[PDB]
């Protein structure tokens, strides 16, 4: 009798993207018992009795133990529901522990080798498996449990018809024993999905509304499987769900009372308008950069008046594209410079949104108001670990001179964040792992003063506005002030030299417009004279 | 200083 | 049967305020529990099974769960209230947590999909839901009883038959497994009102009264509704039981003897005099504001002895219309300087008080004495918290050169 | 065994006449401190302008030779650490070298080690 159900099919279990670590598995575990058992017997080898799965929430242990568990011809399965074990009263503990192994026990002393499998699962392991030694308080009953579950697992008497199945959120908190070959050897980690197995998940969930023709013929899944980055599996069933609520939302009126059409009910479809609706203001990931950071650090957007605007953006593909195809330096870094009130965060965060890499993140100094330097290089550290685990990444570090307590008198600062980020700018990611790292700063002799300046490979100007014709250029392409207005500005401004920067430019302006309309570009043209020149 | 945590009990069962 | 009680009303709910989040409410929540069975079992959707409901003390959290599990026609719900499910011996206080799910367990099992509704209500979540260390030698006074909930509500058996509610002012501290899109999947913020919502409040809690002839004709709601301006709806409450409260008062005597004159009882009204008087003497908001700060920092009043003092008020006033007025810049600051006792921090109080703004704060170095700068630096924090909270806020800094402490020698000064 | 790896991350490719003689001293060293009994102690220091290769010299140097106990002591490791940290995991260090009966040592990024920087200047004493 085979141990796999007749009845079994790879896609009725319905779980996309882990294909290669179900692949794993299988050969890992289920290899010996479906082989020829004379063949095996002439090897002599011992069959695997644990696995331990891993990853953070959301991404599918529970339905890979679940459609495992329903896969094999045996017993029904034990399953304990984390602490459950625990009870009031001595030896208590340690009785519900072996109650759990009785049946194999018996089995495997009547019929011997030619016995079937049972299966145990351990839901949430973490709560009643810990490393012994390190509980100040109510310890005695955990050792006495973490010693009974050994002693059961791999002890003087031999079983050979069981097989364990754990799921955890904190693998570091096991106790290392546990995890020998031969208690649990097959470790797998569930993880965030790619493009193509975001589009699996979409596919898988959406089936039964495209055979009953509940699905509108104007919905592209791929477009869906591009838009949707950072999201797991759960938040892509969450996604659906929204959107079919949305949709049957349209047939019921509740004022006072609540009805439903039942007419209009039939003939119910699902449109894009209510994916693009729920992607919105439903369901937002909770990892990574999102819109919602773009919309602040680029409030205003970036417009062209002049022609340096292309040469940094064309440096920063370059760099990109040197970090995404040399592998003789994994490690690169850029440092722009310029003058205040010039707008290099705002450049910096285009060039890293066009970077396109799995990985992006902003490190900056609003988020760690009052902190103290502890706190700082702890935060900084968790970020550049978090960058550390990815394939390919992307950091951008703004305000360095905030991020350092600077202040000229004195001078005054701390350096132990100095000497974190100097380690931190020439150590290198594990072999195979490449990663960038963009900086800003507005005072660029202290940097120099302080041996900074040497860490990073290259640099990047940004400069003002310095002429009367890009002036104009930006007045035009804000549309702020009339033809008859912008010629009178002209007869002022041709005839000189400007210094002023992009975001200074803006308050003047939004200052002028309060005036009455008979008094605006008088005050605008006053305002611009006060601001002087320093090139 | 802080005062000790609070903290679990166990239990022992006597027949008659 | 129908999940809705047949009886049910959205205006006897007694809820003014809210529309736009009890609408969301009940479109993710309760549609696919009211739409015809056949055609959402074609769809093989599943039921949302949480709610989260978080903001600032006094704006209507308890009373919406409350009528919520009132309008269900289903069992009678499980309330816990705050940590009382705690116990010392080991072991008994998951078994408390496990006992919570027993009855939905059994009807699922026994009846299939064929089963009522289940309600649990968890108020003050936080109490006993906190993140899990995740660090050896660190970790927490009980995580088991946050991994044993974490199983029950999402495990390898499942259950379409449960609704989780809960209520929390500090939502920051929550476990983040526990708020992922399979477990506690609508989370809602109650805030404060604007005038619309004070004037549904009103009329909601003087109908009785209006019914029974109880109340005078020189009172207008309209006219209550602008001068309350950033009050929660307990706050409204307490103004109303206040006015009354002083109507009632007028019949009684007190002193040798309690005696109340039951002949004038009969001709009792609430007048306008008792709503003004209360708005002076008993409620004071929170988010609001008052007079006599203004009186406290504008002692000898302000008088005009030249033309520099209109061209500063003047001045003000610009910038008060242009922060008003600006889409591409929503911040703006100004500094005002001059010599010692020329009358500057008087002038700033003057143009936040004819700003006519809702939200009006003074940080001022009285009310530091002694601190250190990691004090001053949360208290500063928490000031420039609260005014995120609102439209339209404005914000004086006082005396800036002693928030620093500064000393010309050396010099010295908190960096 | 040490990640020899990350610190030759490219190899070592024989440029010019120093690099063979930078190597011949440092086996002449490492006889020294074999078969020497008067001096059961030897340090020595490399230092050149920056860009220059002596991480990778100094690993290469460790790694030729055949002592039983071989460790290197970085400050990649220590980032956030008190001054008291460093000092306990520099003792804890040499603690596990002194039970061998031979034992190699390699200190790289000295300045670094200390916390220095020329504004003041300002170290860790
Ligand atoms: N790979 C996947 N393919 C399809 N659906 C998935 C996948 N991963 C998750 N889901 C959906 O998400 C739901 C929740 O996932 P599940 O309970 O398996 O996660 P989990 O990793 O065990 O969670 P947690 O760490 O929070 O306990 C599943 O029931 C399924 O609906
Ligand atoms: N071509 C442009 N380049 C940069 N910023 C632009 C451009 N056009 C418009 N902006 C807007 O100008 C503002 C630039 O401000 P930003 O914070 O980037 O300046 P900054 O020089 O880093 O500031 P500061 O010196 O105050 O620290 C942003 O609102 C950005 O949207
Ligand atoms: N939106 C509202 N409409 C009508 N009455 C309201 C409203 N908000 C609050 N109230 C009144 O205030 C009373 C107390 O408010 P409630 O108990 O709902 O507050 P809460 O948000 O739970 O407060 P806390 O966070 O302090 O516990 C309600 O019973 C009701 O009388
Ligand atoms: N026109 C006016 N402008 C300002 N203050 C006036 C005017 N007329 C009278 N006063 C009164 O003068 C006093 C102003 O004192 P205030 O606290 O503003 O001084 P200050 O300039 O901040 O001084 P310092 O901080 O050095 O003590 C207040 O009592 C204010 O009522
Ligand atoms: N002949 C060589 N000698 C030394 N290093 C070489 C040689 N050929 C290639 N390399 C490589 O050059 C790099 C030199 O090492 P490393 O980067 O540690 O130098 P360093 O001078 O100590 O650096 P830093 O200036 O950052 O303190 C290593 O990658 C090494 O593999």
């Amino acid at each position: 009798q085979s141990i796999i159900n007749p009845d079994w099919n790879f896609e009725k279990m319905g779980i996309g993207g882990l294909d290669k670590e179900f692949s794993d598995i299988f050969r890992r575990a289920f290899a010996s018992r479906v082989f020829p058992p004379e063949i095996v017997e002439q090897m002599g080898c011992k069959h695997v009795k644990g696995i331990l799965l891993y990853g953070p929430p959301g991404c599918g242990k529970t339905l890979l133990a679940r459609q495992i568990g329903k896969m094999l011809n045996a017993r029904e399965p034990k399953v304990v529901n984390g602490p459950e074990i625990l009870n009031k009263y001595v030896g208590e503990s340690e009785a519900n522990i072996r109650k759990l192994f009785a049946d194999a026990e018996e089995e495997q002393r009547r019929l011997g080798a030619n016995s079937g499998l049972h299966i145990i699962i351990f839901d949430e392991i973490d709560a009643i498996c810990k490393q012994r030694g390190s509980m100040a308080g109510s310890t005695g009953v955990h050792d006495t449990v973490v010693n009974q579950l050994l002693s059961k697992i791999d002890g003087v008497e031999q079983l050979n018809n069981i097989l364990v199945i754990g799921m955890t959120n904190r693998p570091d908190l096991i106790d290392e024993a546990l995890l020998r070959p031969g208690r649990l050897e097959v470790k797998m980690e569930i993880g965030l999905p790619d493009e193509k197995g975001r589009l699996q998940i979409l596919h898988i969930h959406t089936a039964r509304m495209r055979g009953h023709q509940l699905l509108s013929a104007d919905v592209d899944i791929k477009e869906l499987a591009v838009e949707t980055k950072n999201f797991s599996g759960a938040e892509l069933e969450g996604l659906v769900r929204a959107a079919q609520s949305t949709a049957m939302n349209r047939h019921i009126k509740a004022s006072t009372k609540v009805e439903v059409d039942m007419e209009k009910a039939e003939s119910l479809q699902v449109t894009r308008g209510d994916f693009l609706a729920s992607l919105e203001n439903d369901i937002k990931p909770a990892f990574g950069t999102n819109q919602e950071d773009y919309a602040s650090y680029i409030m205003n957007g970036i417009i062209k008046w002049g022609d340096p605007v292309t040469r940094v953006l064309d440096d920063g593909e370059l760099l990109v594209q040197q970090t995404k195809n040399s592998d003789r330096t994994p490690l690169v870094s850029v440092l722009l410079e310029g003058p205040p009130h010039s707008g290099k965060t705002a450049l910096a965060a285009k060039i890293a949104e066009e970077s396109n890499f799995p990985f992006i993140k902003i490190c900056s100094p609003d988020k760690m108001i009052g902190f103290s330097e502890t706190a700082k290089c702890q935060a900084m550290k968790k970020i550049f670990d978090d960058a550390y685990k990815s394939q390919l990444s992307c950091v951008v570090v703004d305000d360095i001179e905030r991020l350092l307590d600077y202040v000229p008198i004195g001078p005054r600062f701390s350096n132990l964040v100095l000497q974190a980020l100097l380690v931190l700018l020439k150590k290198a990611p594990p072999q195979g792992r490449k990663l960038l790292i963009i900086g800003t700063t507005s005072r660029k002799d202290v940097l120099q003063e302080m041996e900074m300046l040497n860490a990073f490979s290259t640099t990047i100007h940004v400069p003002n506005i310095a002429t009367g014709e890009q002036l104009l250029e930006a007045l035009e392409l804000l549309g702020n002030f009339k033809d008859k207005e912008r010629t009178t500005i002209a007869q002022q401004v041709k005839g000189k030299k400007v210094w002023i920067g992009i975001k200074k430019l803006l308050m003047l302006i939004e200052m002028s417009l309060q005036m009455d309309p008979e008094y605006r570009v008088r005050k605008f043209l006053a305002l611009l004279r006060e601001e002087g020149a320093s090139p | 200083m802080a005062e000790d945590a609070d903290m679990r009990n166990e239990l022992e069962e006597m027949q008659r």
